[PDB]
């Protein structure tokens, strides 16, 4: 019938309509960006919502795949022996001072990495709080795996504005963050129509690009990047 | 856009005088105009350790060494004489009116809108529930804060001093009219219409309030307590200082005004405590917590901003709370 | 060309004294020379936070922490004794002539033109309306700023002191003479003629003005409030200190002069709000706005420049405002 | 001469000149907005650096008083004894689960306020890590006490754009953040002239109001508010 | 000059009150008599 825009996904049917059995049928394809996820055939008598919960299992499988693949690293605060884990923190970025080490009895608390090559640092509790404050991962940080490095840099010269697809990951509809367009407009402090010029693409009319500060504050409010 | 005024200072209505404490006997209260005043005297106190130890003073030797050095202090004490069991408290209350009009207002249009809001309140319901609850706090001796928790019998006499003379007399029982229930009574209603005429602007209201409490012969009466500069030696430390005006113990005026203010029953918490003082964010010092949090959207500022700026008039109980805060007064608005 | 003079310092006319307060009783106002003065005592206040939060402190635990650590201050308070209901406020007023003559100037042409302009003003319409309004503001006790908002009955006695003895005594009911309308009365007209003769330079006018206000028995009276240095701890902060001279609570003389100067009823905004002080750019600091804005052609400096430099004489009310600014004095002129 | 602008501070001279001693003098006035703090008589032979150094002591005293007046609250993590402070974290706001608390042996770690009637909760190291991540104050948080509440609020309708004075608190010259206009323009991703349009006030021409997201991201980047 | 009911022996007022209220470890009947008698005598119990 026409493509259904759910999240960054587009359910695009084929223009040609075949007749499987005694009913008209169409090739509906799920696109994540430019890549096809699934190919299957659905009747034209089916509603668009029926196509939606037909593709919902593959959509949720890709959601769990993107959650697990870009899951943030976890540092463990352990005791002098190192076997018992007192605390676990989901980090955003690994530090630049930790190295390969074995916990000793000279320091009571040690920070280590979740992986088998345990690289870490012996820190006290206040330094542990300082590190957890400056390097915590926001709850929806895995979407930063799906976004390129140019749209996530804090330097404006290396910063590239997001496209319609990259913005359309996390603004409205069944997004990965789950928020709506009006909610994302109210987070940025402006009305719904001015954000609707940001969301809608196609021609250059009503295609103002979001600024660097507004994009990073929106990422802060959605808990995707910089939200410690 | 009709924003809030930055400066919204309000003068207080229901101004109480300092509550002078005297000493006397029961059944002589009809002639208590010569009674000797309660004098803030001094007494010495010797104390041992009675506070929680921070896990390092809990050693037997350190604790016994702390016992062998007792903390000697001198405390200001207020006691009745041994032939006097009745404590008399006298204060005058002046009801002004014009509670809608702020003392200071940056925004004219906001001043006109707030005046129209108070006017539409009074046209809906006048100063009648608030004056009834204030009259109930007049009738019970809530201004006798700790001189009522163990009093056998408390009596309150309120006189309307029009031209320097008693225009109307009221006698009450402060124990029958409890600190929990806002019931109805004919004399209480007459005092409510007197406070109503004072608060609306119909007339001038001055009330002389006299309180008598059956504490006990020679018992300790509790005036308001002052603030200690803490400069002298640790022997004569002066840990406690009571309030006196001229060799005569007294309660602070704002304490009396807070006790008369204790009418707020419409806070979102339960009625297990009873009425609290009408404060912005409904604060209670003894409980250490704030009823009417800004998070639960029942503080004075959110209710007033909904009532005035965007015409979202609250329930009549919250309207009573807002007008009671306007009667109470304060430096509202952004500093 | 008659350019604007650089310095235009004007000496203040109608000089008041520091209005001392004392306590007493009504109908003893004749024998009020021996009344005991109002003393400025100190009392302790404990309070919770009642102002607006900065939305960082709308956290419930911040509010409970503020209640659990309430603010403690010492405040200077002025109260009558419990046997005294009448507040007596006494000052003296010196009405002087030579209103148009500046104390300092930088141009003989400007001084001659200003003296000529004031001279033709006095020839066409002398200090008759201005002295009538000053006599009105003497008649109503507007110098009792917060000592009149709840006062039951106010009386003002103004004595003309000639050679150390009284020449004429005026008694005024300060509540009948309102703070809004400038009406006419025979005693008010006689006082207006006396202030006119003082302002014209045709005589010496010294007045003893005594105000008796029924604040109530033991009530809080309001003197002028001083600077706060804040050089100590936050507990013994001394948040409020009042004005006293020698153990006698008093009002500042500039407050009395401001109350006398409240005659301006010709600002470009609506005059139904009430009279404001004659002062350049017509300001009241409580309402926070400036009537007679400089963009409009009705402030004092533009009207003075039109009246003197280019001889565009304004309306008679605005020229009364200009002459009243010249009477009140000030450091006029640019820099 | 002319005014010396040190952040929100303005050192403006009187137009009249006096002749104290034999040398000419001018009465220089130091304002923090509408409030004056020091009026001092200084020679006309003084350079701008000497006039700055005359008022620098009062400027530093006001800065110290503002730091000690709007300092954020401190949460102390203590053991079961409740005396040895294991960790200290400066928080922008306290947890809502805080109540009047004395530590016991029932729980190994406790969180308390630094105030004298201490408010706290029994916490674990993971929950204390989560609370410290959520609620920690930024380092230059005290400047939020020198800003009005209506420019720090997160709702769109109750937000007013800051003036040139409140912008000059944090952005340029002797601002309390210590950054310049170029650095604060680099943090926001805008040009130097575009941000100089924001900083300079005077007439409405070449002077625009900063947006919600740009002002909030600037306060996030400068470490003044919402920077965990 | 000697303290009976030392906090080492856990027979003081504060340990017994905390065990009674928080952990619901009700002490011996004479000891809860002592605890309620301490509440009768009053105090500035809590953090000091």
């Amino acid at each position: 019938m026409n493509a259904i825009h759910i999240g960054p996904f587009s359910i695009t049917p084929a223009a040609r309509g075949l007749h499987y059995g005694g009913l008209p049928h169409h090739q509906w394809t799920l696109y994540y960006g430019p890549r096809e996820m699934a190919i299957k055939t659905l009747p034209d008598s089916y509603t668009s919502s029926e196509v939606r919960d037909e593709f919902s299992d593959i959509i949720a499988e890709f959601v769990i795949d993107a959650r697990h693949r870009y899951a943030p690293d976890v540092l463990e605060l352990v005791n002098s022996d190192g076997d018992a884990v007192l605390a676990r923190v989901a980090v955003s970025r690994l530090p630049e001072a930790l190295s390969g080490c074995i916990p000793d009895d000279r320091f009571p608390y040690w920070l280590l990495t979740a992986s088998r090559p345990r690289l870490g640092l012996p820190v006290t509790l206040n330094e542990y709080t300082a590190l957890a404050v400056e390097l915590s991962a926001p709850p929806l940080a895995w979407i930063t795996g799906l976004l390129p490095g140019e749209v996530l840099t804090h330097d404006a010269e290396e910063w590239r504005p997001p496209t319609s697809w990259e913005l359309r990951h996390v603004v409205g509809e069944g997004s990965f963050t789950g928020v709506s367009g009006a909610a994302a407009a109210a987070l940025l402090g402006m009305s719904a129509t001015n954000f609707r010029k940001y969301t809608a693409g196609d021609s250059a009319a009503n295609r103002q690009k979001i600024s660097f500060a507004a994009w990073h504050y929106l990422l802060d409010r959605l808990g995707v990047k910089r939200a410690s | 856009i009709l924003s809030t005024a930055s400066v919204l200072a309000f003068e207080r209505k229901l101004d109480p005088s300092d509550a002078l404490m005297s000493a006397g006997a029961w059944a002589q209260r009809d002639a208590s105009q010569e009674w000797p005043a309660v004098t803030v005297r001094e007494k010495s106190v010797r104390g041992t350790i009675s506070n929680r130890l921070k896990t390092k003073d809990r050693d037997p030797a350190k604790l016994d060494a702390s016992i062998q050095s007792p903390n000697l202090q001198t405390v200001d004490v207020a006691n009745l004489p041994s032939d006097a069991d009745t404590l008399k408290v006298r204060f005058t209350l002046r009801v002004l009116g014009g509670a809608g009009t702020p003392s200071a207002c940056n925004d004219a249009a906001y001043r006109d809108k707030l005046l129209q809001t108070v006017a539409t309140y009074v046209n809906d319901q006048g100063f009648a529930e608030l004056a009834r609850r204030y009259a109930h706090n007049l009738a019970n001796a809530r201004f006798l804060w700790r001189n009522r928790v163990g009093a056998e019998a408390v009596e309150v006499r309120i006189n309307h001093i029009r031209q320097g003379e008693v225009a109307r007399a009221w006698r009450f029982d402060a124990l029958a009219i409890g600190l929990r229930d806002f019931k109805a009574d004919a004399e209480l209603d007459a005092l409510a219409e007197l406070i109503a005429s004072g608060l609306s602007g119909s007339g001038h209201v001055l009330l002389e309030v006299v309180a008598f409490a059956r504490i006990g012969d020679g018992q300790e009466v509790f005036p308001s307590q002052e603030l200690i500069l803490d400069k002298g030696d640790k022997k004569g430390q002066k840990s406690k200082t009571l309030y006196s005006v001229r060799d005569a113990a007294a309660i602070h005026s704002q304490k009396i005004g807070n006790a008369l203010r204790t009418i707020d029953t419409w806070y979102p918490d339960e009625d297990g405590l009873g009425p609290i003082a009408v404060e912005p964010y409904g604060s209670v010092t003894s409980q250490g917590k704030a009823y009417r949090q800004p998070k639960q959207k029942l503080d004075f500022y959110t209710l007033l901003d909904n009532w005035v700026l965007r015409d979202e008039a609250p329930a009549v109980e919250q309207q009573h709370y807002v007008i009671a805060n306007l009667i109470r007064g304060g430096v509202f608005g952004e500093a």
